[PDB]
């Protein structure tokens, strides 16, 4: 049931077409049944729509991180030398939906703070995620030699996932001791929910997709040496 | 191949790499006398950006002085290390990590009576201070070793170990300031340092299990 | 057959504040096709490479 | 019953398969050198049977047990000197051999340094000693350890011709009384060939 | 011979690949943010402490390059550059140093636009935030080359060489965080920023002989 | 008349005089080693003779000119290699002879690449290779420069017997066209005594 061979490129060949074809057609209903077809709030107007731009950006920015935890953690007690690219097939990903989410919370409080750029706690939390991704890619890509940069990275993630519950709260509560409040009371609305756990959903397909496309860009990345790429 | 054996080794190597390990003392002391002079004779702004501007110099300090824990030892020594010494690899890096701390921590707090009167800090100021220093670059240590673990076979010096190790002293740097500025209005302050105790108790006894991995990747 | 919204892009584009939504959407779609244009153009360039070693 | 074995070594370097298969056992007094060109993985292959290297294939077996269970009972009997002789270049000659000697030093580190070759260097800085005398304080310790697995890694660096005869002949009752030897020398051996355990990488 | 070669060798010894290019920008965001996590979030309040920030981030950066300017070279290549390379040993030096510029400078120069919003400062704030990071961040290499080369080139130094790269910087650093000041006040620079031309013309011409200098001596 | 012509050097490194009255001339076309032992200062003469050091007393003549004088019309014909090979350990050797070539013509290179030995390493960075390889690659700046003069220090360090001879046989045409080179080795040269002279470090 587990005996990884570079089979992994021909096991992860047939699932890239089907996770991707119906990976956008769940997103174009999770971005067309709202951003169209959802009321928009009171306070906000019709800019209460950045949610799905931004929402499904900030659960899978750390939906991801917590996803290379495992990556890392099958691949460092275990010893397993593919599972462990994993970790650096999912981290420009992950790096990716974090400065989106930064972006869209940006263009999501200026109409309200006034400002392009104001320290929130789901704003910096964010930030220190995009800074512990970039660690992880700066850290990946500078290893002369491989099977050693992914166990270092590896290694990193495992740290950043054990400091990331300690710096969020850290950060949420260095919010309540300057601000002293919070800027959105939580409310979704319930027609305005389904169109957003479309959202999430799409984003969740469109980032496996993505990793299985790194996927098999990295597993060429280190056996190009070898008769299997004869093809 | 004792414990103690390597920590008095370290320090006596330590002190023969002088005009090394007395450049980020240097770093510390431009550092707060800058803000003061930047800023004129203001009283109540630099008494309420002091215990910020301290906490920013003194981990810029211990990254500036992290770049030498393991670096030297990489041309050479950093083996008979985990081939020798039946002492296990996270007592060795627990030696390595407790040196340093008396080599950048231990100068860092000492000259802290006199930081403290130059920035106006009272005596209890001077002893929040004091007790937040005691408890948070042994911190800085413990976190930046699996940093420079990683890094020490790369020796991609500055922005590499900056981009691996700052993010992880947040929590630290947050808690420490928040534990000073509570001590402004001279409120009692005993909270922010559990928070602070608990910390250091949990990345001393992870960290050197950490390092010792990142040593053995970085080895390999 | 019924949206929320009224009429073409003098209605729809314009929600008073277009030029945030429609910054956030560019900055949306742009990062994440460079993505996949990058995924693709490396999937094509190791083969590339693999033809340029095999000599 | 042997003592330090392997089990199916392997190593991969990604793009040639340096040693396959591996498997070689050294009983108690075996003078062996690691025959082999400039490319060969003798430097990796020591690395593994030290322990700082993991094999991607095999294991190495040491008394009965692998490497990572027994990591204590093994360390003191070993000694390992690699290309990197392993010591602070900053300290002075004798400060270096007094952190690797457990006790009744202070009075045979000055001894171990006497039989060496470096009589009267002792308290000068090792960054002060030349390229060839700073192999010597690293070589010195063959003097000094009770270890009974010495791994050296190209112990005939820049030692001088007087130097090498000494060596060569401490490694001789060594290897003589109960120890083990694995060199990885590019120098001819004076000792006689009937007596060096010849392996290669296969 | 070829002081572009030896410009292009130093370029392609510190980007190995081009993912590290923005490994500078990460570092310098992280130190910029690193600051009001400490201070707090006051937009008013950040926009005075400024250039205290961003000088100590460009200062930090500065000595974290110096290190792989000079000491990694020692171990095993630096007689090259001396022996080898008919041309003037000045010459020499003068490429490596403004190329250490070019990790150190160019970063913050192309990120000027980014951190003049994020801290709070104004167009005016840029423009002459601009034109003291361009004409003076060189100047920080030129001047702190000389000092390196005797720390990490000469055996058996004390801790009085500590005192040849850091120091001369200080009235660097109070003339540039000092002339920032004209601009939270809206008045023009001028004088205060004319003066820094004469230090970079000053220390572009005597700078490399001196490191020249230095280096003979140490390798002696 | 005549090249380098060092005349009465002196060098009192520590405590000890290394060397008094040191008054040797090298004419065109001479292959010399600088006879010692462990501890000389043949490293400091190989520097005080490229310029890198400078004498206590009396002063290198090259070429009939002081040295520190000309440093122009010298650095074009000399090429030292020393104890540490100068090679930056992150490039390939491709890139590291990219540099160290006069013309940067990556065809040349190539051919030094595969002359020395490396035949297919010309991508690995030299970290990854070996510790004999790193010093073949230093020592691969044998066919691409035209520089007459070779100063040498301890050029056979890590190399097999085949690199040996192959570096002993490059050095066998350098010096009867014009070239000079100046050895300080401790292993015994392969070629007959009667082509050496022999500078006693006196
Ligand atoms: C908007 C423009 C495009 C957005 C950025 C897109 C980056 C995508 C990176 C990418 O696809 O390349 C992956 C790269 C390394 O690729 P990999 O295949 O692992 O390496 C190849 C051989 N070793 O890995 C990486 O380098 C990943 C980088 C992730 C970091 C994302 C940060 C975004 C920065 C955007 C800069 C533009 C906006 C600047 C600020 C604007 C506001 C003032
Ligand atoms: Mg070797
Ligand atoms: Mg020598």
């Amino acid at each position: 049931q587990l005996a990884i061979p570079p089979r992994l490129y021909q096991i992860c060949g047939w699932f890239i077409p089907w996770l991707a074809i119906a990976s956008v057609v769940v997103l174009t209903v999770g971005w067309i049944w709202g951003f169209g077809f959802a009321p928009a709030d009171y306070q906000q107007g019709n800019s209460y729509r950045i949610i799905y731009l931004h929402v499904p950006a900030a659960i899978w920015s750390m939906g991801i991180y917590a996803s290379m935890a495992v990556a890392a953690f099958i691949g460092l007690v275990w010893q397993m030398k593919m599972a462990n690219l994993a970790v650096a097939a999912m981290a420009p990903i992950g790096a990716v939906f974090t400065f989106i989410a930064l972006v869209t919370g940006s263009a999501w409080g200026k109409p309200m703070w006034g400002t392009w750029w104001v320290w929130d706690a789901r704003l910096t939390s964010e930030l220190v995620l995009l800074f512990l991704y970039v660690g992880v890619i700066a850290l990946w890509h500078a290893f002369d030699d491989r099977r050693l940069a992914g166990r270092a990275a590896g290694i990193l993630v495992l740290i950043g996932v054990v400091n990331l519950p300690i710096i969020h709260y850290s950060v949420e509560w260095w919010n309540t001791l300057h601000q002293g409040s919070t800027r959105m009371q939580q409310s979704i609305d319930p027609a305005m929910r389904s169109p957003l756990r479309w959202s999430i959903f799409g984003f969740l397909l469109l980032s496996a997709t993505l990793t299985l496309m790194r996927m098999r860009n990295l597993i060429l990345l280190m056996e190009k040496r070898r008769p299997w790429v004869s093809e | 191949m004792m414990f103690w054996r390597i920590f008095r080794l370290e320090l006596r190597v330590a002190f023969r790499h002088s005009a090394e390990i007395a450049n980020p003392l240097w770093f510390f002391l431009i550092v707060i006398t800058l803000f003061p002079l930047s800023i004129g004779p203001e009283p109540q702004l630099l008494a309420r950006i002091a215990p910020g501007i301290i906490w920013v110099a003194a981990l810029l300090s211990s990254l500036l002085a992290l770049e030498r824990l393991f670096r030297d030892d990489l041309q050479d020594g950093s083996l008979e290390q985990l081939m020798l010494l039946p002492l296990p690899l996270p007592a060795v890096v627990l030696a390595k990590v407790m040196a340093h701390w008396m080599v950048t921590g231990l100068p860092l707090l000492i000259l802290s009576p006199l930081v403290a009167m130059l920035l106006g800090m009272d005596v209890y100021g001077w002893q929040v201070m004091a007790l937040t220093l005691l408890l948070g670059t042994p911190t800085l240590g413990f976190l930046g070793a699996p940093g420079v673990a990683l890094t020490v076979g790369l020796k991609r010096g500055g922005v590499l170990l900056s981009i691996l190790v700052l993010p992880l002293t947040i929590p630290l740097l947050i808690f420490a300031t928040a534990a000073m500025d509570a001590a402004s209005m001279h409120l009692p302050v005993d909270g922010y340092l559990a928070i602070l105790g608990a910390l250091l108790a949990g990345t001393a006894t992870l960290s050197p299990f950490a390092t010792a991995a990142a040593l053995r990747i970085s080895i390999q | 057959m019924t949206p929320a919204f009224a009429s073409w892009n003098e209605f729809f584009a314009m929600g008073g504040y277009a030029f945030f939504v429609w910054l956030a959407v560019v900055m949306t779609v742009i990062p994440l096709v460079v993505l996949v244009v990058h995924s693709v153009m490396q999937h094509r360039a190791i083969l590339r490479g693999v033809a340029q070693q095999r000599a | 019953m042997g003592m330090l074995e392997a089990r199916e070594l392997l190593c991969e370097r990604d793009e040639r398969t340096l040693f396959s298969g591996l498997s070689f056992t050294l009983n108690a007094g075996e003078w062996v050198q690691i025959t082999g060109s400039n490319g060969a993985g003798k430097t990796t292959l020591l690395r593994l049977l030290t322990g700082l290297s993991r094999p991607d294939a095999g294991e190495v077996l040491w008394q009965g047990q692998p490497l990572h269970q027994v990591r204590d009972s093994y360390h003191q009997n070993l000694l390992w000197i690699g290309h990197q002789p392993g010591i602070k270049t900053r300290l002075t000659a004798l400060e270096n051999l007094h952190f690797y000697h457990r006790d009744g030093d202070t009075a045979q580190c000055l001894e171990a340094l006497a039989q060496a070759g470096l009589a009267g260097f002792e308290d000068i800085p090792v960054n002060q000693l030349s390229a060839g005398q700073q192999r010597r304080v690293a070589l010195a310790r063959l003097w000094l350890t009770r270890a009974t697995l010495w791994i050296l890694d190209e112990p005939f660096t820049a030692i001088d011709v007087n130097g090498v005869d000494r060596l060569t002949q401490r490694m001789a009752q060594h290897t003589e009384q109960g120890g083990i030897v694995i060199l990885t020398t590019h120098q001819p051996l004076n000792v006689a060939e009937s007596k060096i355990r010849r392996i290669s990488l296969t």
